Formats: structure tokens, C-alpha cells, sequence
């Protein structure tokens, strides 16, 4: 744990304080997550616990390698690999000129490409959001803050205080379903997706009931036509208001038929019914996908 | 060589709290350190929730609201000292080895009633009251702390962030997702603490919005129009069950009447009739028998196998 | 609430002769730093008063044509920043254009005005490597000016009282048929108040009462009735006194203010620019 | 020991500010803007307004540093 | 899902990984089989007591068995091991874990809260964060949608939680082989049917290759009245697991 030469602090988080290092012995410059183990009435955290677990093993090319994790007394560092700067970041600096159609592709891509390999190792991500995506300077994108995470070989059922933030929140969890499954994700990636085409976020609601709402006033209010057995959810009102779907062309103007489609599948109300992460890698949005 | 850390005493996703002493008359003090948060946030300066605190707190001056006795701060991270807290109001309600006789439960709801109304006095929303912003010392003054969501109030037009309360006692009007309010939602919380206090239990613990106005309709009755003049006005107002309500002694058995009219009158759905910090310190059931207790004589907080 | 707030505890002064003094002994105490670390170059008090006059002027030019559209209340918690800065500080240790811009940031912080940081430096008229290099000195300085504020941030501006005594006069004194007509000039009045230092010396209540009065009193309408019997001022005449006094006051400061001169600024300019690179 | 209510005093060394409830009985409400039905469904009225403007307007009026 | 299969092919990859070493049991001088099936039968009881999922408890089973594959723990320390893995696994699997005073206060306060969080970091360092290890849980669920008998679903519950208390027989049987035979043993016991054909081409294990773990589990499940540790038992009594331990078992088995 000399090994590493501080150069500054990143940022500091709910838990942990992230620096800036570099690898004195080969000049590697990575992420050191410093967790004091110390000053925990419980021991090393769980979201600690399931995110170096889930970490270790995804090795993928689209998901931050976890090159080491050092155990101490009263401390724990995680190495990570360092990427410059974040998606939300990136198009924080790429407003006012937008982010091309092929980087869009491309970082999409790579985000399902990512998601794929995290559902077919039982992966749950749960936290999909702009500022967990980290990009580096040759075009690559990578998923993030695997805080969130969870392994799913069994029922994972739905916990009020852990859950991603309102933007990005599939309308099942805002109805007070029980039970997360892998269409919580792609309803995370679809809404980052229409972030990026239009530059501001598809549903920027203020509360529970406000992102509900503008859900439906989006996509239409939910019969049990769309999604069988929305009428039997926990916090469904019968006398939620019937908005109207709007079609999709002036809810993602530069998006062509194909990004639309496959937009409108990543959005279905019916978790079951909704596109799969492999299965979205199978679009023909994807045809003509080059790392830019 | 000003404040000597001794102490971890929390952590939160805000801030780091420790506990130092001042070096120059040992004082014991509550240092809150407040982090950077996101690398995305790194270009946006000092934290807005740490500028709200200092700039508030460094106006008020009352008994019963925390005190901000230093701001110092390195430029790359600023801290902020208060008076040390010993515990507070959540620890006392949910520790079974003491008993809240009437006595207490008054004196923690004057004590939190007046410094309401000193808040109030000057235009201030504290918009997070909850019994663990409730602090309390080791003589027994309760005083409200956590101003990070604390917003001077009265000016029209001047509608903000969506920063609310946890949904536990956040008033109705909050629930609908009103945007111009006033005491009425401080007063609401006060309403749920005082019933916690007396059940030693959460009022209202739903697990959304929705479920929550889904409780408190059940609770205190679906209101009508009579009761709430404006109530399908509010942005996010949805239409609910006509639900014939408890009556207010059945859920409250051991409460006197006063009491039960202190509690009837914050837990009005009207937020325009829903008595204020200075009306409800003018109720009979403060000025009735027995007084509050003084601030001194307040409580303070299977098998092992054979190989 | 101004009555009890830290602005009139600690930053409202007795007489301009303070205001001289504490400038002139920050002057002193950067030219006694400077020697002591190792003549011509430093500026007198009276050249960095000027400067702050420019650099105030430069900094309301700079909030008049913010992309989005300042509330007034900020670009006054801005100037009384830059005025309460420049009273314990000099000109010659930190430049006023960064400091009046970190004056404006953390204003638009202290406000509730919420725009984010790119946004703010969009609005500077430079390049936008320019634009993070101001960016990186307006956080390096931000901490540094809330320091020389004494972590004092709620500032008073006289806009609210102004909208007070103008409910009032409409509806206790029907003798003025319609305060309205009084505005504008008044609101002029105000803009000179707020070129001279008496945001420093009076309270934002008697500003404001001084700028309807002045208001009035250009327009040929006087309301000696109104301070005397609505303001229930006849039965304390010794109060009245101290009240016209301190308006006959306020009206000789914006009297005898005097605007920089356009050669003397280059002047003073090209010395601060000099003495800002041989520390 | 008993409650008895004490109301806050604290000085504002200015004119004296009629109280909220009687703003409107004084016409001082007609020169005010109303308070939107939203506005009042949240507890928002007209008479917060303006009894902060006559507070701040006559707040430290006599007061001489 | 079209991932599904994936998963399982993942499951059937990190089971031989996650494996703990077999004869490792003679390699420790000092704790025998008896008194781990103690302890498993006191993490039945925790889990109980704190309504804890049955993925905790195989997770802690496991997690416990690969402990004691590497290190040597004294008698006395072997209950610290067993409710430091259990913290683990409410850790991991859990919405909220208790906190460590009631892990310290169902074992009437053997171990200080101190020695509870040491041993669950020395635990952390011996299994190196991997902890996210395949059970007799996950691949019955995984058979499960080739069905839906709940009495079935339950009995098959009960069988393989019955496979945790036994580590003679059933350390040398991966979990999917216990999760089928288990499987096969309840469809038998409830509906008279056998191991579904779509199983079979699913996972590869046909009858013969069940048949040593089948036997073994039939004959476990014929003496479970007669097993000293009964709590499995108590457990499914309960009109939850629909009443399945009081069962009859079958007396044949073909
Ligand atoms: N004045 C004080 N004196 C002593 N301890 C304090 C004081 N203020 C806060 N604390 C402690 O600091 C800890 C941090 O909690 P808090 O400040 O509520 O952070 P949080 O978890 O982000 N807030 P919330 O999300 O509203 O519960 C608390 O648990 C208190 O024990
Ligand atoms: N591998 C990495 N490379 C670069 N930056 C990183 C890396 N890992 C983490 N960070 C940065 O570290 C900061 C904090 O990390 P983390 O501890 O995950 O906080 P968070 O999860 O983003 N915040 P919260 O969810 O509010 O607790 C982030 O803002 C990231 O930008
Ligand atoms: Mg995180
Ligand atoms: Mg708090």
C-alpha cells in the first residue's frame, strides 16, 4: 500500500473518498477508494461487500476493471482503473452542439454490450444513470458505481431507500411493485439514451407522483390492455388521469424510425414485455455501429 | 492548532460529522465536515447545502435553534462547528427503558413549539423537521437542527427546488406537490411528532407519496371540499377513496381533550386553518395541569452452542 | 429580519471617516507585507477607490446582461460583496475583476438564483479557454472572499422596504392620489444610492425612505403628514429629527459623489497591472 | 410549574406593524397581489406578503449605528 | 428470459470455483461432522428467529464450508465462524442485514461484537471477496420453471436444505446435483412423476448420474424424523411451507 503516489482527491461519496493516484512502480495512474473500515459499528459496508464481489467477476471491456483490492486493520483501497471524465459530464461541456449520432451509437453500444454481460452473470445494476458511466479518451464507455448492484440467481425484491434517482425510474418501482427484474435497467438505459439524442433528461419529474405523471403524459396512462395487472399494483389509483400517448416523433426529433423503435421498446410498460439487453444488441440500430 | 479531533460521531451522504474541542476554552464541539461529493460537482464550488446552513444559521439567534459557532474552513473543503447534541428526540422515542409520561411529551412539544414560532417570526421554513433533527443537550434543551433544507419564506414568486421532507411528515399539501406554502408544513410534522410521541410508534409510515396520502386518508378522513377549499388545484392532486376516517380518541385513548384538540387542529387538512406556532402555544393544553417537566429532570438515554 | 441581522451588527458604520480608515489601513498593512517581503508601484487609497468605482461599475454592466436574467437582489448582494471585500482589503493583493466576479458567483449561490457554473462563465465575454481559467480563479477565490465577509452572507437590500413603504403610502395615505409615478424616479435615486458607500453607513429601510422622499420631492409633493402622523412620528420629535437628518445625509453623499474619469482609470489600470507583477 | 404564553418581543426599531389577521379588515390587501387558488391550496395567502413588506419596510427606520 | 440459459451455464462454471475442498473434514484436528450439523441447525434457528430468506442460509453454509477448508479453527471458535458467515450472507443477500448487536445477542454473548467483526474480515480475506457463490437454492429455482406444484416446490425446499445439515454424503455433490435429485425426490414424493425430460436437456444430468445423490437424499429424507437436528423439520411444519416435513416419504423408490 506504498505502491501508489497520491496526486489528488477526486471526489468523496456516500461511504468512501476517491483519489487520483499513480502506480510509483509502473506509472499506471488509477482511482484508489479509500473506505476506513474503521469507525463502522457493523464492518465493511454492504454495499461495499456486493460491489467488489459483483466487481470481481465482471471482467469486461465496457465495465471498470478492479485491477486490486487491499484489505487493512482498519481501512480498504480499491483500485480501479482511472477514466477522465463521466457521460454526465460529457454532455454537461456537449450542450449547445450535442453529441453526434455515431458517438451516441456508439456509447449505446457499448452500454448494452456492458448491461448484457451483467445480466448473464446475474448481475442486477439498479443504478444506471449519466453520472455512473465514465468514458475515456479513445471513445470507450464503461458502467460504474456498482453500489446499487445486486445478484439476482433469486427474487430481488424492492427496497424504498436504495433505489435510483427519479429520472431514470422505471414506472413499475413508482407503482410499488415487489420484485426488481432486468427490465428496471433497460428502462434506465432507454431514458439515458433519449438523454443523450435530446440533451435534457426524458422525465425530469420532482417527486414520486410528478415522474409517474409525466410517465404518463409520455406514453399514455396504463390500462390493463398495455400492462395486465396494473390495476392490482400496490399504489395504482383507479382515478389516475388518461393522458394520451404522444407519438414519438416530438419526443425524440433527431432519432430516425430505427432508433425509435428500438427507443419504444426499451420503454414498454409491462417489465415482461419490455426489450432484453442482448436482444437490443440485436436491433437493426446497430447496424452500422463504429467506434468514433 | 484550533480544534483537536477526538471522535467520530456519524456519517451521512452530505457530510462527515466528528466531535473536537476548541483549544482555547476546551469546549466540546460538533465539527461537520462536508464532502465534495461528485467529481461532476467539483467545478461547482463550496456545497449549496453548507452555504444554506451558514448563511441561515448566522441570522437566528434562539435557545432552542442549534448554534453555527464556526465556519472556518481549507479551501478545499470548508467545516462547520455546532454546539455538541448528546442525543435526540428519536434516540428517547424509540429507547424502551424510559417512559414519556404527559409531562414530557409537553415539555418536548413546547420546546419544539418555540422555537417554531421563533423560526416562523422570521420568514424561515425549516421543511425537515423530524424527531432526529430534534437535538437535544446533556441539560435537556431541545433545539432544531439540520437547516440544509431550511428556506426563508413570504416573498411571492420565489417558488424553488423540490427539496421536501421524508414522506413519514411531510404535510398533504407537500404529498400534492404544492410549491407555495407556508408555516402549515412545519406545523404538520409537529402534528406527526406529537403523535409519535405518544405512540411511540411512526403516525403515518407509508412506504411512497402515494401510500402516504393513502394512510393519512385512511387515519384523518378523505377530505372534501369544505375542508380543503382549493384542494384539486394542486399539481399533484389525485382523486382517492372516500374514507370515513378514525375518530381522533380512538387512535389517541389515554390523550385528555385539549390534547385532542391540539392534535385536531394541526392535523387539519386546510393548511389556511391549520394553527400556527403562536396559536398552538396559546392552547389550553399547555396551560393546563399538569406543567412541563423542566429541562433537567427530562429522561436521558438465544443459545450458545456447546462444542 | 435587518433588526437583528449580522448586516447592521457589523457591517453598518458611523461615518465615512471608518470606511477611509479601514481602507487606508489595509493599503498600509499590503505596503508594509510587500516591503517586508522585498515605491512608486503602490497605489494610494484614493487611486483604489477609484479602481473599485470602475471595477463596481464594470461588475453591474456584467449582472445587467446575465443570460439568465439576475433578480435585483442579487446584483445588490453582489456590490455590497464587492464593498465589504474592498473595505478590509486592497486591490493591489487580489484583482478586482476576479473578485468581482466571484462577488456575482457567490451571490447567485447565497440567493437561491441556481445556475450552474458553465453557465456563469458562459456569460463572460472570452474565450473559452478563458473561460476556464476565470472559472478555476473564481473557485480558487470563493472561499477567500466568504472569509472576508466574516461568513456574514444574508445581505439587506433596500428593495423590499421600498415595496413596503410604497403598500403603505397606497393605502394609508390617500392624500398622494397615486404612489406609482414615484417609482421610477425613486428607482433612479437608488441606482445613484447604491455608487456611494451608504449601504455601508444606513440602514436598506431609510435608503429606500430617502429615495420616495427624494422621489417626491422632485416631483413638487411633500409628505411631512406622512412621516409625522401615519409614521406617528409627532409624539417623538426628536426622532423625526434624527430621520430627516439622516436623508439630508444620504442626499449630500449622492450629491458629492464623483464618477471616474475614463483616462485616470487607463492610468490606474496600467499601474495595477504593473504592481500585480512585481509581487 | 405551570405555562403561561409570553409573546416574543423583540425590537424592531421602526413604526409599528399591524398584525396579519387584521391586514385585510385595514385595506392594505387591496394593493396587493391575490393569492392564486394554487397558492391558497398550499397555505399560501396574499397576507404573508404583504405583512413581510410592511416588516421589512419598517424595520431599522429609526435606527442610527 | 434469453439470458437464462446463460446464468445457469454461469452458475454451473462458479459452482466448481466456489467449491469447498472435499476431505477436508479429517484435516481438522480439533471439530468433527456432528457439531458442524449443530451449527447449521443454529443458523437454521437464526434464520428463523430473524425471518431471514433461505439464500442467506446456504450462502452462510457455504461460505462456512470454505472457511474451514483452509484454516484450522478450535471448537470454541467455530459458532464465531458460523454467525460471522451468517452476517456475511445477510450482507449480501439481504434488503437491510441486523446489525451486529443482535448477531452478538442470539448467541447469549459468546463472542463481543469485536470478535464477530474480526472473524468476519479474516473470513473476507480467506474467501477474497468472493462471496456471490452458486447454492442448492438458485438451481432449484432455476428447475423450477420446468414445472407448478407448490407442495412440490416446498418439499424440494425442505430436501435441499436437508443437504446442508449432512456433509458426509453431500460435500462430493455439486449444488445443481443436489438441486436435481431433490427436485426428483419431490416430484416422486407429491405428483408420482420424475425427472422432467426438458431438465435433463437442459442441465445433462440424466437418472443414472442422480442416482448416487438420490439415493443418498432418499435415504435422508426416511431417517429425517429420526436426525437429531429437527429444526429443518419444524421449519416446514408451518402452513407457510404448506405442512411438507410431516409428510409421508415414500417407502420405494424404484
Ligand atoms: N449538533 C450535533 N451534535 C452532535 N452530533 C450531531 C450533531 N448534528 C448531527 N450530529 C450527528 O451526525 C450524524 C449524521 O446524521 P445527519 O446529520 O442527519 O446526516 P444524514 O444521514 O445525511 N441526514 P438524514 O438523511 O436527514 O437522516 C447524526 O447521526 C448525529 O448523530
Ligand atoms: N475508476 C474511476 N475513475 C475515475 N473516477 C472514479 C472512478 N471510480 C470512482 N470515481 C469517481 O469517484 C467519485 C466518488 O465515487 P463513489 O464513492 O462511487 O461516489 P458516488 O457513488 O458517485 N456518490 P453517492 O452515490 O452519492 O454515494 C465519483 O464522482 C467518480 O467520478
Ligand atoms: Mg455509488
Ligand atoms: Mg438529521
Amino acid at each position: 500500500m506504498e505502491n501508489f503516489q497520491k496526486v489528488e482527491k477526486i471526489g468523496e461519496g456516500t461511504y468512501g473518498v476517491v483519489y487520483k493516484a499513480r502506480n510509483k512502480l509502473t506509472g499506471e495512474v488509477v482511482a484508489l477508494k479509500k473506505i476506513r473500515l474503521d469507525t463502522e459499528t457493523e464492518g465493511v459496508p454492504s454495499t461495499a461487500i456486493r460491489e467488489i464481489s459483483l466487481l470481481k467477476e465482471l471482467n469486461h471491456p465496457n465495465i471498470v476493471k478492479l485491477l486490486d483490492v487491499i484489505h487493512t486493520e482498519n481501512k480498504l483501497y480499491l483500485v480501479f482503473e482511472f477514466l477522465h471524465q463521466d457521460l454526465k459530464k460529457f454532455m454537461d461541456a456537449s450542450a449547445l452542439t450535442g453529441i453526434p449520432l455515431p458517438l451516441i451509437k456508439s456509447y449505446l453500444f457499448q452500454l448494452l454490450q456492458g448491461l448484457a454481460f451483467c445480466h448473464s452473470h446475474r448481475v442486477l445494476h439498479r443504478d444506471l444513470k449519466p453520472q455512473n458511466l465514465l468514458i475515456n479518451t479513445e471513445g470507450a464507455i464503461k458502467l460504474a458505481d456498482f453500489g446499487l448492484a445486486r445478484a439476482f440467481g433469486v427474487p430481488v425484491r424492492t427496497y424504498t431507500h436504495e433505489v435510483v434517482t427519479l429520472w431514470y425510474r422505471a414506472p413499475e418501482i413508482l407503482l410499488g411493485c415487489k420484485y426488481y427484474s432486468t427490465a428496471v435497467d433497460i428502462w434506465s438505459l432507454g431514458c439515458i439514451f433519449a438523454e443523450m439524442v435530446t440533451r435534457r433528461a426524458l422525465f425530469p419529474g420532482d417527486s414520486e407522483i410528478d415522474q409517474l405523471f409525466r410517465i404518463f403524459r409520455t406514453l399514455g396512462t396504463p390500462d390493463e390492455v398495455v400492462w395486465p395487472g396494473v390495476t392490482s399494483m400496490p399504489d395504482y389509483k383507479p382515478s389516475f388521469p388518461k393522458w394520451a400517448r404522444q407519438d414519438f416523433s416530438k419526443v425524440v426529433p433527431p432519432l430516425d424510425e430505427d432508433g425509435r423503435s428500438l427507443l419504444s421498446q426499451m420503454l414498454h410498460y409491462d417489465p415482461n414485455k419490455r426489450i432484453s439487453a442482448k436482444a437490443a444488441l440485436a436491433h437493426p440500430f446497430f447496424q452500422d455501429v463504429t467506434k468514433p | 492548532k484550533r480544534y483537536e479531533k477526538l471522535d467520530f460521531l456519524g456519517e451521512g451522504q452530505f457530510a462527515t460529522v466528528y466531535k473536537a474541542r476548541d483549544k482555547n476554552t476546551n469546549q466540546i464541539v460538533a465539527i461537520k465536515k462536508i464532502k465534495l461529493g461528485h467529481r461532476s460537482e467539483a467545478k461547482d464550488g463550496i456545497n449549496r447545502t453548507a452555504l444554506r446552513e451558514i448563511k441561515l444559521l448566522q441570522e437566528l439567534s434562539h435557545p432552542n435553534i442549534i448554534g453555527l459557532l464556526d465556519a472556518f474552513g481549507h479551501k478545499s473543503n470548508i467545516s462547520l462547528v455546532f454546539d455538541f447534541m448528546e442525543t435526540d428526540l428519536e434516540v428517547i422515542i424509540k429507547d424502551n427503558s424510559l417512559v414519556l409520561t404527559p409531562s414530557h411529551i409537553k415539555a418536548y412539544m413546547l420546546m419544539t413549539l418555540q422555537g417554531l414560532e421563533y423560526l416562523h417570526q422570521h420568514w424561515i421554513l425549516h421543511r425537515d423537521l423530524k424527531p432526529n433533527n430534534l437535538l437535544l443537550d446533556e441539560n435537556g434543551v431541545l433545539k432544531l437542527a439540520d437547516f440544509g433544507l431550511a428556506k426563508s419564506f413570504g416573498s411571492p414568486n420565489r417558488a424553488y427546488t423540490h427539496q421536501v421532507v421524508t414522506r413519514w411528515y411531510r404535510a398533504p399539501e407537500l404529498l400534492f406537490g404544492a410549491r407555495m406554502y407556508g408555516v402549515g408544513v412545519d406545523m404538520w410534522a409537529v402534528g406527526c411528532i406529537l403523535a409519535e410521541l405518544l405512540l411511540r410508534v411512526p403516525f403515518l409510515p407509508g412506504d411512497s407519496d402515494l401510500d402516504q396520502l393513502t394512510r393519512i386518508f385512511e387515519t384523518l378522513g378523505t377530505p372534501t371540499e369544505e375542508q380543503w377549499p382549493d384542494m384539486c388545484s394542486l399539481p399533484d392532486y389525485v382523486t382517492f377513496k372516500s374514507f370515513p376516517g378514525i375518530p381522533l380518541h380512538h387512535i389517541f385513548s389515554a390523550a385528555g381533550d385539549d390534547l385532542l384538540d391540539l392534535i385536531q387542529g394541526l392535523f387539519l387538512f386546510n393548511p389556511c386553518a391549520r394553527i400556527t406556532a403562536t396559536q398552538a402555544l396559546k392552547m389550553k393544553y399547555f396551560s393546563n395541569r399538569p406543567g412541563p417537566t423542566p429541562g433537567c429532570q427530562l429522561p436521558r438515554p438465544p443459545k450458545k452452542l456447546i462444542f | 429580519m435587518y433588526h437583528n441581522s449580522s448586516q447592521k451588527r457589523h457591517w453598518t458604520f458611523s461615518s465615512e471617516e471608518q470606511l477611509a480608515r479601514l481602507r487606508a489601513d489595509a493599503n498600509r498593512k499590503f505596503r508594509c507585507k510587500a516591503v517586508a517581503n522585498g515605491d512608486p508601484v503602490f497605489l494610494e487609497p484614493h487611486e483604489e477607490m477609484t479602481l473599485c468605482k470602475y471595477y463596481e461599475k464594470r461588475l453591474l454592466e456584467f449582472c445587467s446582461v446575465f443570460k439568465p436574467a439576475m433578480p435585483r437582489s442579487v446584483v445588490g448582494t453582489a456590490c455590497m460583496y464587492f464593498k465589504r471585500f474592498y473595505l478590509n482589503n486592497s486591490v493591489m493583493e487580489y484583482h478586482p475583476r476576479i473578485i468581482m466576479l466571484t462577488c456575482a458567483f457567490l451571490a447567485c449561490k447565497v440567493d437561491e438564483f441556481n445556475v450552474s457554473s458553465p453557465q456563469f462563465v458562459g456569460n463572460l465575454r472570452e474565450s473559452p479557454l478563458g473561460q476556464e481559467k476565470a472559472l478555476e480563479q473564481i473557485l480558487e477565490y470563493e472561499l477567500l472572499l466568504i472569509q472576508q465577509l466574516n461568513f456574514h452572507l444574508i445581505v439587506h437590500n433596500p428593495y423590499r422596504p421600498f415595496e413596503g413603504f410604497l403598500i403603505d403610502l397606497k393605502t394609508r395615505y390617500p392624500i398622494l392620489e397615486n404612489p406609482e409615478i414615484l417609482r421610477k424616479t425613486a428607482d433612479d435615486f437608488l441606482n445613484r444610492i447604491a455608487l456611494t458607500d451608504a449601504y455601508l453607513l444606513y440602514t436598506p429601510s431609510q435608503i429606500a425612505l430617502t429615495a420616495i422622499l427624494s422621489s417626491a420631492s422632485r416631483a413638487g409633493i411633500t409628505m411631512e403628514s406622512y412621516l409625522s402622523e401615519s409614521l406617528m412620528l409627532k409624539e417623538n420629535r426628536t426622532c423625526l429629527s434624527q430621520l430627516l437628518d439622516i436623508m439630508k445625509s444620504m442626499r449630500n453623499l449622492v450629491k458629492k459623489y464623483e464618477p471616474p474619469r475614463s483616462e485616470e482609470v487607463a492610468v490606474l489600470k496600467q499601474k495595477l497591472e504593473r504592481c500585480h507583477s512585481a509581487e | 410549574a405551570l405555562y403561561e404564553y409570553q409573546p416574543l418581543q423583540i425590537e424592531t426599531y421602526g413604526p409599528h406593524v399591524p398584525e396579519l389577521e387584521m391586514l385585510g379588515r385595514l385595506g392594505y390587501l387591496n394593493h396587493v397581489r391575490a393569492a392564486s387558488p394554487q397558492d391558497l391550496a398550499g397555505g399560501y395567502t396574499s397576507s404573508l406578503a404583504c405583512h413581510r413588506a410592511l416588516q421589512d419596510a419598517f424595520s431599522g427606520l429609526f435606527w442610527q449605528p | 428470459p434469453d439470458y437464462h440459459e446463460d446464468i445457469h451455464t454461469y452458475l454451473r462454471e462458479m459452482e466448481v470455483k466456489c467449491k469447498p475442498k472435499v476431505g477436508y473434514m479429517k484435516k481438522q484436528p480439533d471439530i468433527t461432522n456432528s457439531m458442524r450439523a449443530i451449527l447449521v441447525d443454529w443458523l437454521v434457528e437464526v434464520g428463523e428467529e430473524y425471518k431471514l430468506q433461505n439464500e442467506t442460509l446456504h450462502l452462510a453454509v457455504n461460505y462456512i464450508d470454505r472457511f474451514l477448508s483452509s484454516m484450522s479453527v478450535l471448537r470454541g471458535k467455530l459458532q464465531l465462524v458460523g454467525t460471522a458467515a451468517m452476517l456475511l450472507a445477510s450482507k449480501f443477500e439481504e434488503i437491510y442485514p441486523p446489525e451486529v448487536a443482535e448477531f452478538v445477542y442470539i448467541t447469549d454473548d459468546t463472542y463481543t461484537k469485536k470478535q464477530v467483526l474480526r472473524m468476519e474480515h479474516l473470513v473476507l480475506k480467506v474467501l477474497t471477496f468472493d462471496l456471490a457463490a452458486p447454492t442448492v437454492n438458485q438451481f432449484l429455482t432455476q428447475y423450477f420453471l420446468h414445472q407448478a406444484n407448490c407442495k412440490v416446490e416446498s418439499l424440494a425446499m425442505f430436501l435441499g436444505e436437508l443437504s446442508l445439515i449432512d456433509a458426509d454424503p453431500y460435500l462430493k455433490y455439486l449444488p445443481s446435483v443436489i438441486a436435481g435429485a431433490a427436485f426428483h425426490l419431490a416430484l416422486y414424493t407429491v405428483t408420482g412423476q420424475s425427472w422432467p425430460e426438458s431438465l435433463i436437456r437442459k442441465t445433462g444430468y440424466t437418472l443414472e448420474s442422480l442416482k448416487p445423490c438420490l439415493m443418498d437424499l432418499h435415504q435422508t429424507y426416511l431417517k429425517a424424523p429420526q436426525h437429531a437436528q429437527q429444526s429443518i423439520r419444524e421449519k416446514y411444519k408451518n402452513s407457510k411451507y404448506h405442512g411438507v416435513s410431516l409428510l409421508n416419504p415414500p417407502e420405494t423408490l424404484n
